[PDB]
């Protein structure tokens, strides 16, 4: 196909949510691309809304992992796990397209005994202030920052993206 | 999306 | 039209489960049978499943503001919210029949929430009902604070022996 | 029947939910109690967890359109729009039962063309403003109280509401 | 009931939607009103968030054919068909509660099949429209340009909003 | 497939409804096929009940913008788009087969006032196009067309060439 | 088969709802057309009813990056997005079939607190601007022109696009 | 009650669908206000967006078996056979308010070949006489309204009037 | 796979509904049957319930059109359209299988729809269906138009003793 | 209230389906008028789709055992079992209003299980098709083939038809 | 793969029930194995519930009219259809498994509309029933009457009582 | 495919739920892979919840026909007729691995006379699978009349003592 | 509905 | 609705 | 709701 | 609720 | 299905 | 379909 | 199944 | 579509 051919090129996509199917097969592209020369940078073109934690934990635990320098683009939009794993890349090689959209806010989603639900909630709290130390990392802020700023929903452009500190360069006409 | 990536 | 003559003898009926409805019903007729005597006990019969924390709550400040006694009285079964006014009669006159049936759990949830934020708050409150029901209960049963919160961790299945024991009520008819 | 009864003595009722009916019907017992007396207190009665705004606006420019004071006790719950009219008694004579719970929290919404999604985001932002301010009014606090305090949901205790400013007396055994 | 002694004075309630069926009791009850006095004033509390517009001319003309004023107040809100009726009471005895809400805006539907009836039934639509555009730019005392300009996409007013618009004419306070 | 051997003796099929994905893939045949020779006929087949008024109109200014004579026939039936396509053939060369049906009519369909007005008028400009251009495949006055679309018109394969909407009827 | 061989003369075809896989299909075979050949022109065919607002932006946004200049022309219809796109051509390579039909809108929905659905209304109220002020510039007309004229359905046909800037010819 | 006041000034309602129990209790209605007085008019007030033809039949029929006229009067709207009843009304007597709304139209529906047949001609003999009665309402021909229910036609109390369904509109 | 196999010894078949894709799938092969040798004879193998007028007549003038002479054989059943299509064969080569049953039929629809004016005009096309077909199966059974009047004016079912007796096949293979 | 005026007048309606409920309704009915006055007609107006053969034959049968002669009259329409019953009022008391619908067919149903069973059903069915078709020739003074011919499919029938046919006697202006 | 490596032993499978598809399939096979050696024995191997009757009568037919004898054998079950085509096979090579199960019963219908259809449907079932009851009796050479008295029900078989019947000839190893 | 290479070293699986297709497939491997060659055994290697009986029979009745041996082995489960395929292995060669889970139970599902036919079908599937399953495990029948009356869970362990497999597998 | 029916 | 009706 | 309405 | 509500 | 077809 | 079709 | 099916 | 689109 034409995706293989750009696989070829080193650039792997990740479009739509981020699943477990989604993000392992980026994963296995990742590993593959390392196999095939450890010192060349990777291209991880997002354009996403978002999905599981989890499976971007994966994504992310393996841009981190490897050897090469995992640049990061957006085209479209990086919501939530997209956006994260957007920040996530090799700074200085963290780009998005003009008109891109990036979008963070704190966890988020849609049980039984009183136990059980104190538990569920102390883990998505965990995730929280894990998410918001991480994309503070990624960003130079400070925690408070990411606090503040993903409390609710953040709607971002590429200027107030760079300017924040979730990518670097905004590629031009 | 080159240049820089790739 | 049989219920009606019950209620002149200050016999009260709460039968399936606890809502704002049949709650309010039942304050309804506290107040009605104090306002006719306030000097002559109330017969509150149990059979019920449960229900709402609220609805019941409305229903065990009435029982606790009032100038009678209330006696509880149990038949079929008294479970959480049920088992919770039972356990509220006045120490001396909480009774159930031989084969009556008593159930105490911690609260739970059918359901929920959206965001990490909302969560917490929810998780929190629920937390609070959740130790308000144990201490209240712990007095009711004369029984420390421990001792509930060990017996409620799951659903508790009771006899009217077992219950009496517990200090949940006085006597078995 | 013994809802009558209890109208006889000046007490209103609102159990569930504030609907368009729930409303009329508060009103038309509000007319109806100032009738037979203008100058004689009346209890409104409030176990509810909310509903719409416009229906509970009804009943709040009753309450104080008529000679009467209103004295309001909350029972069970009173939230959202229910903790409004609760609030909105007369100031001296609102109520709560010991294990009564309040919640106060910001306008929620379970449109088609963008602009249509504008002017309904404006008149939920005016709706919410227009309950902070008038909540504010009723706790003697500042706006920016409000603004802060029903960011999210808000569940307050019997005695967490009467420091608020939300009730006056908690009544006692 | 309480609502029989509410009708002992004169007061006729509209609450909730305007249909066919809300809509003739309380036409029947406003010519009952003035066949026991044509010469007192009649009392129509609205709350409404609208409803159908047969129905509501049906109270409309009845307001206007019978001998007494019909007074009207809105408590809680007056929407579409529902302000249209708030509108239409006699002009000095329009009153709305101090945190009413009043709502207007064009027709609106949800259409069927042939090009044929589609443009017979958008045509039907557009003179609704403009009678209803026409009625309330009277019952306001502005013009039709304002009404075609102020309904075209739905338009919330406080009360006092309303009464500065024409659309009622005192809010009564505490 | 064979349907790729029709391919080569330029043969094009649409059959079932006009839709965005059935209507470019006969645009894509079409373009291919003068592609392959511009000097050369192309016939295309059609056994279609209608579908998206915007579907078949790609595929008709295909026809006419693409050198080769496009010839048309009807198997089984052509209603609404599809009569449409069947008469938008080279004229001479569009044919039916002998039990073959025709049907046309005027546009039908499955708001704000305002929103449905609009509607309302993008349905009659489609109509009048329709009917206008549906005159000018058949040689016949926009009155025709305007009262023969009216409603439902369910036309014979011998009713069709009288018309003027198919110039002949195969018999063999 | 047919649509890869329309690719091997740099025609990309978008038929269909604007999706983000229908967008990453178009903008890899953008970026592999550019890669066989960055200085010829690419022909960007769309016949499209509209979709994801953020699928449209990551095609637009490549179209603009690419060296090659992209020709788009509509057949069938251009709506929304659709018509988005196909103004985004490059001026003096944006083409319509004659019975193509354009359709321009203000952005349309089908949640929760009252803080969050005002931060979800500003963003919808920002893409309305950027896109019609995008538009704006595609057409060489205003910002307000655009937001007057996309306030409610607009339908042009072929030679109303031409008119109001968002293609430059008319094929005939 | 107040619906029994009123029918006590002879005043009989038609509000909503025309169905066999709305169309019934008119019947019922009518045959008592004529065995109260035989000699007194009845008023007929219509709210109706239409309903089964059927249905309707049974009321018009018995509105011109009865000795006592029977006065029309739209109010809000009346639709299909609700129209076709207002038209039905004693000619003279047959009025509207004025923002009544009148719509008439041909019959409308939401096998073998044989049944699709029956069932065709059968609509069609209804729309046929329905078309005929409303032109003797109307002192019309019967191609007339064939071409003036062909599609929906609204009308606003004047039209009506102009038509011949309605005599006089109240101020 | 095997129905390949049955293609290069020219036999077609029918299976199951007649819809607008199993026609032109079928007229497909018989296009390319004569292409290949418009003088050796065609096979269509026939099991089908019925299904779609147009899409079985399209099959229909295909048979008619060709040079090959095309020859039916049911199996199974021949119902309805699949019946119509058994009938339409070269006089002489139109064959049953012994406990083929064979079921002819008026048109009938699923179910009607819009103003009075459209099913007027969608029970004459329906009518002229009915017309047509019993007509031409008439002329394939050599028989009265009458005969055929009478006999599909309900569902008829047909053994091959009775479907040769009819006329609407020539021989029953043994 | 206006069916007992009626009913004191010796008229009884079926208006709708005939349905077991609605046919020993009217039953009732007709032995409670026979009972009143057992020499007095008794007018049975009748405004129905048809229904349930079974039940028909229940008013059937009482009509023809009960003293009184029940007249008939149909008004809007009298389709299947309804023109049934309106035929089977006595000869010469069986009317119709002038726009009055008649429809007569043969039976329908919407079987089964084994062939055994269907044959006993079909059977079945074809016993009510033929009583039903003789009875009614009976009625009309035709030959039962005439029926078998004009019930063969639905036959609407104008006020005029059905009384040149035999199946009411005259029609009332 | 492995289905059609037991067809080049001249194997031919019916799995499942008996429809339109999977009979043509099978008689595909049927002519196919036959083109390639009308000399050799087909060995037709049947596990079926049932199914379409004029489905299995076009294998039936194509069964007896092939030059190779085909062979029978039930693996599983045959029931309904699949007991007729198994009972069809060639006399003397109808076999049987051990633990095979057959069962034979008269048609059966799951789920019409005027009585002049149901009769004529009736009739049609009938004579299918009449047709299969006579066909199994010549495969099993007995009286039509016993497979009257014996398909009236669901008639279970074990192996040894289908070749007591004459329904097979042989059971294997 | 790795399922391929599998079958070319005589392992055949059986999946989930007994059902006439899956039945086939195993029944097929299992003719296949004789004729490849008669003298070397088939390993038969279970993970099924249970199914259809008499497709379970087909399989059996294959396992009993061939020359080879089938060697069965439970990994995961052999529940129901699954259990029954994994008793009925080559005695000597029946299998376990430490954690499989093995249950066995009775068999488990219009007119009266009709109903009385089912039920009497379904207590001859009930005493067969009893009886059979008695000679596999070489117990009394009143033993397994006993111990499949409810569901009965077995360890490897308990299914080895019972008489239902030879071996548990080691590590 | 008299004459005659009553 | 007097005068006239009634 | 008076004064003034009623 | 006296004293005092009522 | 030879003789005769084929 | 020939001739003339092709 | 051989032998001798086949 | 050519020419010129290509
Ligand atoms: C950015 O310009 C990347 C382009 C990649 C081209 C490779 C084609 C598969
Ligand atoms: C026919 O004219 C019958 C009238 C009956 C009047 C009884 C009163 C309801
Ligand atoms: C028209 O003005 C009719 C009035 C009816 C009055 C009677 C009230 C019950
Ligand atoms: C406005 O003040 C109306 C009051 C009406 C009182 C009557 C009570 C039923
Ligand atoms: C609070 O104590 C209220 C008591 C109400 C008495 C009235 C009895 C129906
Ligand atoms: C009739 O005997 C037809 C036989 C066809 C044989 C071809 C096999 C693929
Ligand atoms: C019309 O006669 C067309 C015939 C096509 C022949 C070639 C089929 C592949
Ligand atoms: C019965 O023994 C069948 C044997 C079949 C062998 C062929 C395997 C592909
Ligand atoms: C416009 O004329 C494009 C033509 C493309 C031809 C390529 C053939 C597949």
């Amino acid at each position: 196909d034409i995706y293989s051919r750009l696989l070829k090129e080193r650039i792997v996509f990740l479009v739509g949510p981020v699943t477990d199917e989604s993000a392992n097969l980026v994963v296995a592209q990742l590993l593959f691309l390392e196999s095939e020369n450890p010192d060349k940078d990777i291209f991880f073109y997002i354009n996403s809304p978002g999905g599981s934690v989890t499976a971007g934990m994966s994504i992310y635990d393996t841009m981190n992992f490897i050897k090469p320098d995992v640049s990061t683009l957006c085209l479209g939009q990086a919501a939530s796990m997209g956006a994260f794993l957007l920040s996530a890349g090799e700074k200085g090689k963290r780009f998005a397209l003009p008109n891109s959209r990036i979008m963070i806010h704190q966890p988020l989603i849609s049980g039984g005994q009183a136990s059980d639900i104190e538990i569920h909630a102390r883990e998505l709290l965990k995730i929280k202030e894990k998410l918001n130390r991480l994309m503070a990392k990624h960003c130079d802020r400070d925690l408070a920052d990411l606090e503040r700023d993903t409390d609710r929903d953040n709607f971002m452009s590429a200027e107030e993206a760079k300017e924040y500190g979730l990518i670097d360069q905004i590629l031009e006409n | 999306f080159t240049p820089x990536a790739p």
